[PDB]
DNA sequence: GCAGAAAATGAAA
DNA sequence: TTTCATTTTCTGCAATACTTTTATCAACGCAA
RNA sequence: UUGCGUUGAUAAAAGUAUUGUUUUUGUACUCUAGAAGCUACAAAGAUAAGGCUUCAUGCCGAAAUCAACACCGGUGUU
């Protein structure tokens, strides 16, 4: 992947997506902004091409999964060609369309291996956020110690007051109904 | 030849060996463990049984949704409004027509609140609630309370002019059954889609509770707490398995007291306590064939048959200072009065099975199922089952007695022997060689603990005895065999140790009557304890005190102002800062209304003089005050359980720690410390194993200030011993770990002493470490320079073993 | 993935692996070193934590595929624990072991879709290097009219002068024979 | 009994 | 002299009303 | 030591009821049909973080077990 202003818009969009308050994401151990520099970064003052490699890569690594980083690379390759997409919509909407259709291919081909779960995210205060996202994975691509090689995250935007059920059957039934609610 | 002196206490043992020749003290220590008591198991069982109630309520509304979809009444459970009145709808459906949605709302509200079903001051108020139920439903009662007193739920004491009477919201569930039946019957008169199978299925969802001897589970669920088992066996009654064993055959079940053989055995063992064989047979036939007798007619009959006056009669039982007593049959005679089934001619063993089925089960369903599943090719009649359940419910003080300590096998071996010989049961048992009452388990060198812990007095004495048995095993491992063992229920462990040394032909006399005092503790390493406190808090964003930006504060609430404790709380918050109340920042007119009885007079006196303190309005119609919120403190360490459509953060607080991982890096030369809590682990998402994943562990390693080029030294649990050493003055001290405290401050550790349970504050540690705090808690910073940290593993006798590196990677999979 | 001195060691090792002369590497359109700054970089003067994000990511993106970048992140996670590994072996050897055992799992589990081909790498003069590596991919996980999502590269260290044969049976037989020759 | 911010203290800037 | 960085201290924590079974200890008597 | 009667203390396990805390929504109270979200009341959701398969009188999660490491119930080491 290569780094430009679209990565800044994508980072800000997913930061607003997963975190309730802004101060959590910008004081994490590895990003470590101040308040004035964060206000300069959000307003387009500082350019994300000549920042530190470690800080930008930590910002990218906290928000995305590693298969999702491979999908960022492939998305950018497919998106900087075929300039009707560059005429039409911004990069994060195209990134969501790409990973959603990857999930549709996963659900179509091999429906026996798709497992899911709740996702807990650590903030900058020492605390975690229980039920921060919905994680989906393939059981057959399973490294030892509970890590998985192929994995994606989603954020559900449903309006009713009822959570996602546990169990394999019930959760995989829930994902197929509310496909256009998960983002 | 040595001597082991062992002191057993409530929460500690302490031992020492002596030489018996010279007389020097060779070895001494103390083992410390928590005293095992059952206020933790009470909390565990209470929470286990309450989670099932919340589970089953949620499953009731799930089943009602599946019923309304499976019969085609409504299709999407998204458009249903949550702001209609259910009680007005229950009365309106009691008399007029409802559509599908209002019917679903009323029946859902009834399934959420069904009644009690077992039928001091509480029983009086429940009887008063049932008093208004002969012409009214619960719906009319609750609607009358709602329209009159403006308040329905809870339990409250609305003041009537004549007297103050406390209302409550519990009704019997038969009233709910009648209300739902009338509602569904009038709707059946209007709606054609409501069928009668729908009515019976709803009434089985509404009034369906499991029996107390059925337990949890299903035919396909296979739990190990109720009927259906994990061994593939279905038990008719769960308590049946719990019956004890015979006293001489440990594989046969204990016999029921209301059988034929037990009553014969008891009458014959009482008659031989006082006769020929024919006289005993005649007495048995007399008490077996005549009706309405007691001890007096029987003693007159023994006096008449023996031709002797009732005196010089040697031994009979007596209850108290008055009359005597003797075994009659008394259940065979009360079973003889049964009209439908004939009982004079059945068998011996069918009487035993019938007494077993009547002794175990009290409900009619358990009696019915046991009669169908224990009398194969018995082919009973239905009226026999109804008379049997009526007879069981009739006199339950006679069938609900218990279980006679022998079994039917031993009582069939012993009953034809005490016809001829005039001796008792014990002498026949010693004659027959039936003396086998053992719990044998074989080792070859040491003592078994499950052997000795076969008798349950208390958990604390069992805990102390098995700790002492481990002490003795490791002590005679280390210092050879012994000669004398002096220890401190007592005759039980005494007899067990004498039997152990006499079986293994070791002649040893066991009897029940400084700086180098080593210690050894019990390391606590269980990993699923209670994760946090149980009150759910709510947070707001504000600026309180010397603050310049908006920050997240945790709210606190005064539940009742009128009570004395509410006045103490209000006075402390009033004298600290008045602007910490939320009413002072959203409505100051009501707050000067609050300052007025403070200044003139406290709230209890105003409540006696005028009633509840009202909210200020332009008229006298505003609401009243009973509680007040305030800003407690800032937000620190928490678990964020904020709901999906909230807007303020909702948290759980005061989360408990589990273990620490000590690291070291060769760049700056200082030690670094992780902290894991009980809430950091997780049931994993695919298989359900309880472990901590590796990416989350690297997140905790990033957060707790540990560089990734650091070698992993060791792991520390609670009560695990620890050695801290200085590196320029070379003074050392060893401590007990407790926790990793204050998650804002890096590398802070709370330590407990090695010589006592509490520091009590003030004394002096190593010069680098500092002085223990004045209040009593020692929490120091170990992530300094010029220090060294080792682990101390001590065996059960208390010999130190100092370790520097105990593995290659932290243990995260169990 | 996160960026430290081990990534510098990995970049220098793979650059020595794929290019015949060093000058081709740095003069590419997106890295763009001079000679003195390249000599400063190779001797460890400049640290790859505070360099530009675009330059470091272009150096990593030219050498690796995006699935290989995800595998770098996963191998870093498994490698910074278990302190026998950190002391005993330099990173790139453990990364090679990781990608080889991933290849063994690919050949064992799903033997029906592993296809291959030769790999051409562009230098800084406008020219490419024909037959620079051997690329392997999974046929079922290929973006429509696009390059394969799951993809790896290898460089054979065999001593005979015979290239890799064409056809799909013969190449897949060839990979199974020369497993201890590819690095 | 103990988690852990609040209030107090100390060493730069 | 404001301000960030380490050491002490002192305040606060979930409840109540029914129903039932099995087992083990005691002590108070009849017997060997 | 064994058995039978009374009555105390304890332990293990099971079935239910009403609250309490908190979130959204509605009605009232306040300020100008809007706002503010205090103070009452009533619905609906959650109630240790979470997880499973068998699709339901569904199930599990707050207790106990304890010095580690190496070699055929024993034996050896830092």
């Amino acid at each position: 992947m290569k780094i430009n202003d679209d990565i800044k818009e994508l980072i800000l969009e997913y930061m607003s997506r997963y975190f309730k308050f802004e101060n959590d994401f910008y004081k994490l151990p590895g990003i470590k902004f101040t308040d004035a520099n964060w206000q300069k970064f959000k307003n387009g003052g500082t350019d994300i091409e000549k920042m530190g490699a470690a800080r930008v890569n930590a910002m990218l690594d906290c928000l995305f999964d590693d298969f999702e980083l491979a999908m960022i690379g492939k998305a950018q390759t497919n998106y900087y060609n075929d300039n009707s997409l560059k005429m039409n919509m911004p990069f994060y909407t195209y990134y969501d369309m790409f990973k959603k259709q990857q999930l549709l291919k996963w659900l179509k081909n091999n429906r026996d291996d798709v497992i899911g779960g709740t996702g807990r995210m650590y903030t900058a205060s020492g605390n975690y956020i229980a039920n921060a996202y919905l994680e989906v994975a393939l059981e057959s691509s399973s490294l030892g110690s509970g890590s998985y090689m192929l994995q994606m995250r989603f954020k559900d935007y449903s309006k009713g007051q009822e959570p996602i059920p546990s169990g394999r059957q019930n959760r995989l039934e829930w994902i197929e109904n509310n496909l256009e609610n998960i983002r | 030849d040595l001597v082991l002196g062992l002191d057993i206490g409530i929460g500690s043992v302490g031992v020492g060996i002596l030489n018996k020749v010279t007389g020097e003290i060779i070895h001494k220590n103390s083992r410390i463990f928590p005293a095992a008591q059952a206020e933790n198991n009470l909390v565990r069982r209470t929470n286990r049984q309450g989670r099932r109630l919340t589970r089953r309520k949620k499953h009731r509304r799930v089943r009602l949704n599946r019923l309304f979809e499976e019969s085609g009444l409504i299709t999407d459970f998204t458009k249903i409004s949550i702001n209609l009145n259910p009680y007005q709808l229950r009365v309106k459906g009691l008399t007029d027509e409802l559509s599908n949605e209002e019917l679903f709302i009323a029946l859902k509200n009834m399934v959420k609140h069904r009644g009690i079903s077992y039928l001091g001051d509480y029983a009086q108020i429940v009887k008063e609630n049932s008093k208004q139920l002969e012409t009214k439903t619960p719906g009319q009662i609750q609607l009358e309370r709602y329209q009159t007193y403006g308040q329905l739920r809870g339990d409250f004491t609305v003041e009537k002019d004549g007297k103050k009477h406390r209302l409550i919201n519990v009704f019997p569930t038969s009233a709910y059954r009648s209300e739902a039946l009338r509602i569904l019957q009038t709707q059946q008169e209007f709606n054609p889609q409501i069928t009668d199978e729908f009515i019976n299925r709803y009434l089985e969802i509404l009034t369906g509770k499991r029996k107390y001897y059925h337990g949890p589970g299903n035919e396909k669920s296979r739990t190990d707490y109720g009927r259906y088992r994990t061994s593939g066996e279905t038990l008719d009654n769960i308590f049946g398995i719990l019956i004890g064993k015979c006293t001489f055959y440990p594989d046969e079940f204990r016999a029921a007291k209301a059988s034929y053989t037990a009553q014969e055995f008891n009458l014959l063992n009482d008659l031989n306590n006082l006769l020929s064989k024919e006289q005993k047979n005649q007495i048995i036939n007399y008490v077996k064939n005549e009706k309405a007798m007691g001890p007096a007619k029987l003693f007159k009959y023994i006096a008449k048959l023996l031709s002797c006056d009732v005196a010089d009669i040697k031994g009979y039982r007596i209850d108290k200072s008055g009359k005597a007593e003797i075994h009659t049959f008394e259940a065979y005679r009360k079973m003889k009065t049964l009209e439908t089934l004939d009982i004079e001619q059945m068998d011996r063993e069918t009487l035993d099975k019938l007494a077993y089925v009547l002794t175990l089960n009290t409900e009619r369903e358990g009696i019915q199922e046991a009669l169908e599943h224990e009398f194969a090719d018995g082919s009973f009649s239905q009226k026999q089952v109804d008379e049997l359940v009526q007879f069981r419910k009739a006199n339950s003080s006679i069938f609900g007695k218990g279980w006679h300590n022998f079994s039917v096998k031993l009582m069939m071996e012993l009953i034809p022997e005490l016809y001829e010989t005039s001796e008792e049961q014990m002498t026949i048992l010693t004659r027959l060689g039936k003396q086998k009452t053992t719990s044998s388990s074989n080792k070859t060198k040491y003592i078994d603990e499950k052997l000795l812990t076969e008798e349950i007095y208390n958990p604390v004495v069992a805990k102390s005895v098995r700790q002492a048995i481990k002490i003795v095993n490791a002590a005679i491992k280390e210092y050879g065999d012994f000669d004398n063992i002096v220890i401190e229920a007592s005759r039980v462990v005494l007899n067990a140790l004498q039997e152990h040394f006499r079986a293994h032909k070791i002649d040893t006399k066991v009897s029940v009557v400084e700086d180098s005092i080593l210690f050894s503790y019990q390391v606590d390493s269980k990993f699923n304890r209670k994760i946090s406190d149980a009150t759910i808090y709510a947070t707001r964003q504000a600026k309180v005190g010397k603050d310049k930006a908006d920050e997240t504060y945790v709210l606190g609430k005064i539940k009742d102002i009128y009570t004395q404790d509410g006045y103490d709380a209000f006075m402390k918050i009033y004298k600290k800062d008045k602007s910490k109340f939320l009413m002072y920042r959203h409505d100051p007119q009501t707050f000067e209304k609050v300052i007025e009885p403070i200044l003139e007079n406290p709230f209890l006196k105003y409540k006696e003089e005028h009633g509840y303190i009202r909210k200020y309005s332009k008229k006298g119609n505003g609401p009243e005050i009973k509680s007040l919120k305030y800003y407690d403190s800032k937000l620190g360490n928490h678990i964020d359980i904020t709901p999906k459509d909230s807007n303020n953060k909702v948290v759980l607080q005061s989360v408990s720690p589990w273990r620490a991982d000590v690291y070291f890096n060769k760049t700056t030369g200082k030690y670094e410390i992780l902290g894991l809590k009980y809430a950091d682990l997780q049931f994993e998402k695919g298989t359900g194993t309880y472990k901590i994943s590796q990416e989350k562990y690297n997140d905790i390693k990033k957060k707790e200030g540990v560089d990734s080029d650091s070698e992993f030294k060791f792991t520390l649990y609670k009560n695990d011993l620890l050695l801290v050493k200085d590196t320029e003055t070379k003074e050392q001290q060893l401590f007990r770990f407790l926790s990793r405290t204050m998650p804002k401050q890096k590398h802070y550790v709370e330590l407990k002493p090695y010589d006592k349970q509490k520091f009590e504050g003030g004394e002096a540690l190593i010069k680098v470490l500092g002085n223990v705090a004045n209040s009593g808690q020692c929490k120091k910073g170990l992530g300094k320079s010029n220090i060294s940290i080792y682990k101390v593993r001590t065996d059960v006798l208390g010999n130190q073993h100092i370790i520097k590196n105990e593995g290659d990677k932290p243990k995260l999979d169990f």
